[PDB]
């Protein structure tokens, strides 16, 4: 459980956030 | 020139409908500038209704 | 664009210009057919692809051609 | 082409009637059912025994045999 | 059955045949199919400069021109068939 | 027997079938009096149960363990009114049908305008064709020897 | 009277007749031999 | 050229949603990008492998991490049938405290999934039997991923960049992956299974560490280069022998039994170290065959030439056909897709019938999910197959360089082609759903003596020829004295006939009329899909409705609606349209497999040979009856293990029935309505303020063809995998 605690919202909540950010930037840049 | 009225022509361009069918001379152009001179009128329509086309005189050949 | 191509083979009849919603066509002076005037497509950026032309043309084998393509504000139709 | 149109509706609503009123009459279990209204089924069409179709004739009550039907005429 | 024996008897005669009497027509069919060409032409003239045939290890001074890949190919063949004669003598089988 | 089957005519489960059938039929003839039309007519059921189940027996079907009747198609000899023998029967009327309307389609072919004789039948016409149904496979095969069946 | 014969020709009138003479065929033919697994 | 899509200024200068979208679509068609040569098609491809590699070691990397982390494999080992293996941990903070309970097992502390993958018996059988192995191995598959990104990234350099000509040499590559990439591979995998799995299943424990100071044999390899093979076979397993112990245990390394090890009900190790060293000497000798630097060898560009009827009837032969393939990438993809497709059924097929894995016969929900698992990827993979097969045909083919060749020759004669499996199709669906229907109505009317039940006599048949002998057909080797009886009396049939007449595990199962039905609508889907994928390639250049549709390339929405209209014109679509037959297709098999299993396993075959020969029997036995454990996987009373897969099987009808949306409805109507919405927000107090920098427009029409598909495709997978492992695993069979 130490573990897990901290990958699961790592790579369902932050992983996913900071990417659908980045791409965000990346299509809308011109 | 061209084949005569009446003449029974097989069809020889690929892309139409009546290729390698037969229809029959209506009229040849006789102005040498035309390009497809050859009238020819079919007994089955093709896709858009039509039964006539005017086709060159390599693309027909009397039968 | 789209691009929009007109073949020798036609008439003249100017049926596509007539069913164009854009005015992309025109009929031009030609030699080559009785009629003696060919199609053309010169504003093919208003073209929007509805292909309205080609349902109306007589040849076997369309003598207008529509190549949907690369779309923009207007070929998309778009009013906003 | 309206006004006669609905004319030939109306006599295909009548003839419609007809095979229901004439079904209830010729080949139903309507009388026994007035007797017996909780348990007997109502049955206004029976099936010509072909093909093994005859198990379609359901015992639904009243020394009847014949197919349970759900349109209500039995009530009316 | 003597394993060197079996071996080299098989190797020996797969090597007498390819130089005496398979030589001729194994050369004749390699020249008729000669090299595997792309588009009308050799991988090697394509530009493919890992598929240069290696005319330095086709050399050879044997008088039919018998070199190291025909020992090689031939060789191949007579060990085949002896390590069949071998393992299939081992066995028992009945049929 | 084929398949590992055993004939319908010594099976054990087809027999119980029959049975439970009959005794199925049974527990409503039971509701009726014996006069009545619904007696007669589930009577009329049980009578047809018992020829079907003799028919099967004495034509000569394999059964399986489900007790059922199971066709031999393989071309064996005692299994010829399974497959063979209607199949042949299904292969004459569907040429005879396929013929006739060929020759309806080719008899109006070069008429004025021949989609007319395709929504209106021409009766009398076909009325004339229908027995060349009869002979398909020779008149067929003669059309084939003699260049008229394919075009080229 | 031949514009009736022309239409009880019509492809769904002589369709119908056509299925329906056929339909009765094979009932006869079912309420005189039924059950009728082999041939 | 200056925003997202840098390989499509056409779409970086669309000004709609749609940019996005095809963006991504289309970043793998590597021949659409701007400015592609043939070099950069070719290194980008091969790359892209690399990537694929790594992809695959590091997936399998994590399966053996998660296993050794939270798995119970150790105790797996010890008691194989007694241990449901886990396949990792669950900590999901959705979950309530029932959920925490009921997922809670195998020896875990905590809620953990079970694996279905059957990856236990695979590393328990191979020779895995610790956690620490699984660790190492974990590790050595990461080492390889990071390698194969390596070798990715370097051939993307100038230096490192191979040439167009190398990635042709045909010759050089065939011979290598022959001999090399099969032969080596499938000797070493013998090896292994000498050094290591089969000492691990006689109890002992070789290792690295260990491995050089152990014989496999305690003749060493005296008897290999002697030709005194037959001492390898010597002294066999016990039938009596018991996996991963020495009761039992022989020392013979090679050995052609046949049939099966009769605790663990799969094959004899020592039988597959054999076939995998003999077809490793056939790989390797036939790898010799092209020839490369050493002037022998075979010309594949010569040998076709040469293969043309004197007599004409094939034309032109096979001239021209090198260059053909070899210059078309996906001719290549075709055939490489179209054997892969093959091979993957004969996985499937050949998995369940003939297990290699110790204790994977009595794991009956794996052995349910494998089976449908490869029979799904092999459908995609044969729809591929043929839709690479039209895209050859409008970007590759050249007619003038094929003029007259077989391939040439299918293009003239395909209205001869398609009306013949139009044909067949017609006649297998007629008379498959006219028989079925008339079983139904027998039923229906209570008279089952009156179906129609053509018993499948060629199979059985087939099934007595290989010595089964439910049938009394006495065939070949179920015969007495058939020479092929004799012949193989002394080696494998004693072990293979003893396999095929047990009549409880799954080698060639008893058939009946029930199979003789499936098997036809089976042949139905077949013909019938690969119609739509046939007249797909065969019209793709064009049909007399588009005759110049290879100008418009693989997918385009349609051809407008005049000619009379002409949606789904494409080749594209006629893919598209396959897709549902194949879906179809698999489905009628996997239910078969399925339901004749769990009929099987039950221990009342009887219930599939009386319900399968009428439709409601498979609506009523195999779906209805099969369904109530998995719907009360959560009910107003509480919850279980099966809430997961309850839950996934109404998540998968509803992403189903959302495809119809997109299959049903179409763009027009769409587009009109978001037009609705653009007024509606630019015309709304304070949410005028914000503003979209991409102008929103509907789905395109292929987009939304796409979308539906995949909608349809994902529901149906997860619809009938929820009903496939909760049936199974609620009872297992
Ligand atoms: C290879 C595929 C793979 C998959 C599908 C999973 C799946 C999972 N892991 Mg796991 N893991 C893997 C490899 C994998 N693992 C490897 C190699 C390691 C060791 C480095 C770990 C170490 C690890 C820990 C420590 C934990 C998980 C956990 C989990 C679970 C929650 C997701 C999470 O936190 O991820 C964690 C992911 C990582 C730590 C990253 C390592 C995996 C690689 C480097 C990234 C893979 C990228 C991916 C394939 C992108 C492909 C798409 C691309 C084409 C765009 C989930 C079951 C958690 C768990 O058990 O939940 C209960 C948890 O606590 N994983
Ligand atoms: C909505 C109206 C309706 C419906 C659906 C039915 C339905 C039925 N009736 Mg019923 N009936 C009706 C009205 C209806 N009836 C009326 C109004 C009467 C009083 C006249 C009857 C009197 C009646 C009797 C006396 C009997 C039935 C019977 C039946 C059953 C079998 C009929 C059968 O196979 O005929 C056989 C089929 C045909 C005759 C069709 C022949 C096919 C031809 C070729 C079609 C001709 C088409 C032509 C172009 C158009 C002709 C139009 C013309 C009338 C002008 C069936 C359930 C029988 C029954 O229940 O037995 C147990 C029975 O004996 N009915
Ligand atoms: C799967 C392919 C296949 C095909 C095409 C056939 C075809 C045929 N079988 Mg059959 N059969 C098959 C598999 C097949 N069988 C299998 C696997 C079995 C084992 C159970 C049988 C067992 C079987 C029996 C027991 C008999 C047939 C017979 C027949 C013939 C049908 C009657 C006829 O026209 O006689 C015309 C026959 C000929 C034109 C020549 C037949 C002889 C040559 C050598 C064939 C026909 C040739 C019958 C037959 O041959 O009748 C004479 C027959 O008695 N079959
Ligand atoms: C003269 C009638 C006739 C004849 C001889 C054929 C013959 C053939 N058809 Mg065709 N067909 C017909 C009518 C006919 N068809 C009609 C009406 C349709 C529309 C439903 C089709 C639709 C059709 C398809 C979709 C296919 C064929 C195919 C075929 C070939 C293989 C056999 C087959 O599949 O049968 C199939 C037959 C049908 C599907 C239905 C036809 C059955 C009708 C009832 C018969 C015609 C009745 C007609 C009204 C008779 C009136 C005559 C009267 C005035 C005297 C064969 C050339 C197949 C092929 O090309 O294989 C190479 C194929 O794929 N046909
Ligand atoms: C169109 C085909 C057809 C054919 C060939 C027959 C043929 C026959 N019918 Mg039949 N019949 C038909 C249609 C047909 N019928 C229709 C549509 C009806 C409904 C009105 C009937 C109602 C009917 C009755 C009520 C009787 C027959 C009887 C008979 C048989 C006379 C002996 C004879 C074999 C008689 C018979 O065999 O006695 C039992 C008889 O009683 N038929
Ligand atoms: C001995 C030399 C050698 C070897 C080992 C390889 C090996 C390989 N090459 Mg090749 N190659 C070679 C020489 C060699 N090459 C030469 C000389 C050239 C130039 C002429 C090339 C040019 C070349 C190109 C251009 C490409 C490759 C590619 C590949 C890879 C194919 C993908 C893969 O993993 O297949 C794995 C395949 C097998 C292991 C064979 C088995 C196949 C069967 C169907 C599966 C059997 C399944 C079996 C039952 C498994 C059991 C189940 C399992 C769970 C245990 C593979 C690594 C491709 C690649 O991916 O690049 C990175 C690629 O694009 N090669
Ligand atoms: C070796 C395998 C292989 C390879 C290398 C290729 C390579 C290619 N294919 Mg091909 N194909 C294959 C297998 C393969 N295919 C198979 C198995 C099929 C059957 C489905 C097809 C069907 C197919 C078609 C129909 C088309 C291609 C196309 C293409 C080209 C570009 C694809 C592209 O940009 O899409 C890139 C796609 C993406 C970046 C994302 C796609 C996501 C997919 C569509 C949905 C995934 C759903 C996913 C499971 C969701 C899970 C939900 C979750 C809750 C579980 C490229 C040349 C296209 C082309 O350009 O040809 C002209 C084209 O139209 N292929
Ligand atoms: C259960 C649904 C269903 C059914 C029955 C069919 C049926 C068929 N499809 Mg289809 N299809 C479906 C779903 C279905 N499809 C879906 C979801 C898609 C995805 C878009 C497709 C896409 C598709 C394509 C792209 C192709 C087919 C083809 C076919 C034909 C296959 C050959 C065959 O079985 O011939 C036998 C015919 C049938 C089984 C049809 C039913 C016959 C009926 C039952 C007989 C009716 C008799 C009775 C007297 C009628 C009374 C009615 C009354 C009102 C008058 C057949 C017409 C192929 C084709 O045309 O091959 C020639 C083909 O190319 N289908
Ligand atoms: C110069 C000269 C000479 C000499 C020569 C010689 C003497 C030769 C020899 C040679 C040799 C002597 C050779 C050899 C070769 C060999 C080889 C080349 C081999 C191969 C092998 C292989 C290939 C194998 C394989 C395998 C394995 C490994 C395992 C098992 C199985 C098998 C068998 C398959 C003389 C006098 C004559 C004359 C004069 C001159
Ligand atoms: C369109 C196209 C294409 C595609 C194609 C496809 C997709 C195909 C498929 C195909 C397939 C998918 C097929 C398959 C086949 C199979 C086979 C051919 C098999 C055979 C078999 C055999 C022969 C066997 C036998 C046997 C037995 C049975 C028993 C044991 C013994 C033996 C082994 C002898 C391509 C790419 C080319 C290109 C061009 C175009
Ligand atoms: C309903 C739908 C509409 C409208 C639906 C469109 C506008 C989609 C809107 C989707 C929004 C943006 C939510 C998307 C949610 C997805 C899960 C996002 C996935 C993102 C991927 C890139 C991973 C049309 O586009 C129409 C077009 C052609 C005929 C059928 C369709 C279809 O019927």
């Amino acid at each position: 459980i130490n573990l897990p605690s901290l990958f699961v919202p790592l790579v369902g909540l932050l992983f996913p956030a900071v990417a659908m950010a980045s791409l965000f930037l990346h299509v809308e840049k011109r | 020139i061209g084949p005569k009225r009446g003449a029974k022509v097989k069809i020889l361009r690929q892309e139409s409908y009546w290729y390698k069918g037969t229809g029959s001379v209506v009229a040849v152009d006789q102005d040498p500038n035309t390009r497809y001179p050859v009238v020819v009128r079919f007994n089955k329509v093709n896709y858009a209704n039509v039964s006539t086309n005017n086709y060159a005189l390599d693309e027909v050949e009397e039968v | 664009s789209h691009s929009v191509k007109i073949y020798d083979t036609c008439i003249g009849c100017t049926q596509c210009v007539r069913a164009c919603p854009t005015d992309v066509l025109e009929m031009i002076p030609w030699g080559g057919c009785k009629a003696k005037q060919i199609a053309s497509a010169p504003r093919t950026e208003d073209c929007v692809g509805c292909k309205r032309c080609e349902s109306a043309c007589p040849t076997d084998f369309l003598s207008v051609r529509v190549y949907l393509w690369h779309e923009t504000t207007r070929s998309m139709g778009l009013a906003y | 082409k309206v006004f006669s149109a609905h004319f030939g509706q109306l006599s295909i609503i009548f003839l419609w009637l007809s095979g229901m009123y004439f079904h209830g009459a010729r080949f139903s279990n309507y009388e026994a059912w007035l007797n017996d209204p909780t348990h007997i089924r109502p049955s206004a069409q029976v099936v010509w025994p072909i093909v093994g179709q005859e198990i379609l004739n359901g015992d639904v009550g009243g020394g009847f045999r014949g197919i349970q039907i759900t349109s209500g005429f039995f009530q009316i | 059955l003597n394993p060197s024996l079996v071996i080299s008897l098989s190797t020996g005669l797969s090597l007498f045949l390819g130089r005496f009497v398979f030589f001729n027509f194994q050369r004749e069919n390699v020249a008729k199919q000669g090299l595997p060409e792309q588009n009308g032409v050799t991988h090697f003239e394509a530009g493919d400069t890992r598929a240069k045939e290696y005319v330095s290890l086709l050399k050879s001074n044997d008088p039919v021109g018998f070199n190291i890949v025909d020992v090689l190919a031939w060789g191949s063949i007579g060990h085949i068939v002896a390590y069949y004669i071998l393992a299939t003598s081992s066995n028992g089988y009945d049929p | 027997d084929i398949a590992g089957l055993t004939p319908c005519k010594d099976s054990k489960q087809f027999a119980k079938r029959e049975k439970q059938s009959i005794k199925k039929l049974e527990s409503s003839l039971k509701l009726y009096a014996p006069d009545s039309a619904p007696a007669l007519a589930i009577n009329a059921t049980i009578e047809k149960t018992k020829r079907r189940f003799d028919n099967y027996g004495k034509q000569g079907l394999l059964c399986g363990a489900d007790g059922l009747p199971h066709l031999i198609v393989s071309g064996d000899q005692r299994h010829w009114g399974e497959f063979i023998t209607p199949g042949i029967l299904f292969l004459y009327i569907a040429g005879w049908i396929g013929w006739v309307g060929r020759s309806y389609l080719i008899a109006i072919r070069d008429d004025k305008k021949p989609t007319q004789k395709e929504i209106i039948i021409d009766v009398p016409l076909a009325t004339r064709l229908v027995f060349r149904g009869f002979s398909w496979p020779i008149a067929a095969y003669r059309e084939l020897l003699n260049g008229e069946l394919v075009a080229k | 009277m031949r514009d009736l014969k022309t239409y009880l020709s019509v492809a769904p009138v002589a369709s119908t007749l056509w299925f329906a003479a056929l339909a009765g065929l094979l009932i006869e033919i079912n309420r005189f031999f039924p059950d009728a697994l082999t041939f | 050229a200056l925003r997202f899509p840098r390989f499509s200024q056409g779409l970086a200068q669309d000004p709609t949603t749609r940019r996005i979208w095809f963006g991504i679509a289309t970043a793998h068609d590597f021949e659409s990008h701007d400015d592609i040569t043939e070099g950069r098609l070719y290194q980008n491809i091969f790359a892209s492998h690399f990537g694929q590699l790594a992809i695959i070691f590091l997936w399998t990397s994590g399966n053996l991490f998660h296993v050794a982390w939270q798995g119970n494999f150790e105790a797996w080992v010890q008691d194989p049938l007694h241990v449901r293996p886990i396949a990792h941990a669950i900590w999901d903070p959705h979950f309530g405290q029932p959920a925490v309970e009921a997922f809670t097992r195998g020896g875990a502390l905590g809620p953990v999934n079970i694996a279905y993958s059957g990856v236990y018996q695979w590393w328990y059988t191979i020779g895995l039997r610790t956690n620490e192995d699984l660790y190492t191995g974990a590790i050595f598959l990461l080492f390889l991923s990071f390698i194969s990104l390596l070798a990715g990234w370097l051939h993307l350099q100038p230096k490192w960049k191979p040439s167009v000509s190398w990635f042709k040499n045909a010759e050089s590559r065939l011979n290598h992956h022959l001999s090399g990439l099969f032969g080596v591979s499938s000797l070493a995998w013998a090896g292994h299974l000498v050094h290591v799995a089969i000492p691990g299943s006689r109890g002992e424990y070789v290792r690295w560490n260990n491995f050089l100071s152990v014989l496999p044999h305690p003749q060493g390899l005296g008897p290999l280069f002697t030709g005194q093979w037959n001492l390898y076979a010597q002294n066999p397993d016990s039938s009596n022998h018991l996996f991963s112990t020495s009761q039992g245990a022989g020392t013979a390394i090679l050995t052609l039994l046949g049939g099966f090890h009769p605790q663990t009900q799969s094959l004899w190790l020592t039988d597959m170290a054999h076939h995998h060293l003999a077809i490793a000497i056939l790989f390797l000798i036939g790898g010799h065959m092209y020839r490369t630097n050493f002037g022998i060898g075979h010309s594949i560009k010569y040998i076709l030439e040469a293969h043309i009827p004197p007599g004409g009837r094939l034309g032109r032969g096979h001239k021209g056909l090198y260059d053909t393939i070899n210059n078309s990438i996906h001719f290549q993809l075709g055939l490489a897709l179209a054997s892969l497709g093959v091979i993957t059924s004969l996985v499937a097929q050949h998995m369940y019938s003939l297990p290699a894995y110790a204790f994977i016969a009595q794991d009956f929900t794996t052995q349910a999910a494998l089976y449908t698992h490869h029979q799904y990827i092999a459908g995609f993979i044969m729809t591929g197959a043929f839709a690479h097969g039209a895209i050859f045909f409008i970007r590759d083919y050249n007619p003038e360089q094929n003029a007259d060749n077989v391939l040439a020759r299918m293009l003239e004669h395909k209205e001869a082609i398609i009306s013949h499996l139009s044909w067949a199709s017609l006649f297998l669906g007629f008379h498959t759903l006219g028989l079925y229907v008339h079983n139904d109505v027998m039923l229906a009317f209570g008279t089952p003596e009156k179906q129609i039940l053509i018993e499948p006599i060629f199979a059985q048949w087939i099934q007595s020829a290989h010595g089964k002998t439910s049938y009394g057909f006495d065939v070949l080797l179920s015969s007495t004295n058939s020479p092929a009886l004799n012949a193989g009396r002394s080696i494998w049939l004693p072990g293979w006939l003893n396999a095929i007449n047990e009549n409880s595990n799954s080698l060639f199962l008893t058939i009946g009329p029930g199979d003789f039905l499936v098997h036809h609508a089976i042949a139905l889907g077949l013909h019938t899909t690969t119609l739509i994928l046939v007249k797909g390639a065969l019209d793709a250049r064009g049909s007399k409705l588009m005759p110049d549709k290879k100008d418009f390339g693989y997918s385009f929405p349609c051809d407008g609606p005049g000619r009379g209209g002409t949606c789904d014109i494409s080749a594209w679509d006629a893919f598209y349209l396959a897709v549902f037959w194949m879906l179809n297709t698999i489905g009628w098999v996997t239910f078969y497999w399925h339901w004749k299993h769990i009929t099987l396993w039950q221990g009342n075959v009887s219930q599939f040979n009386e319900s399968s020969t009428y439709l409601m029997g498979w609506l009523r036995d195999y779906l209805w009856l099969n369904s109530s454990q998995l719907i009360n996987g959560y009910n107003p009373f509480g919850m279980n293990s099966l809430s997961v897969w309850a839950w996934m099987f109404l998540f998968g009808h509803l992403v189903w029935a959302t495809g119809f949306m997109f299959l049903i409805s179409w763009r027009g109507y769409w587009q009109e309505l978001i037009e609705t919405l653009a007024w509606a927000h630019e015309r709304t107090p304070l949410a005028n303020l914000i503003r979209w920098r991409d102008k929103p427009v509907a789905l395109s029409i292929v987009q939304a063809r796409l979308v539906g598909l995949v909608h349809f495709s994902v529901g149906y997978i997860f619809t009938y995998a929820a009903f496939l492992i909760a049936s199974t695993s609620g009872k297992f069979g």
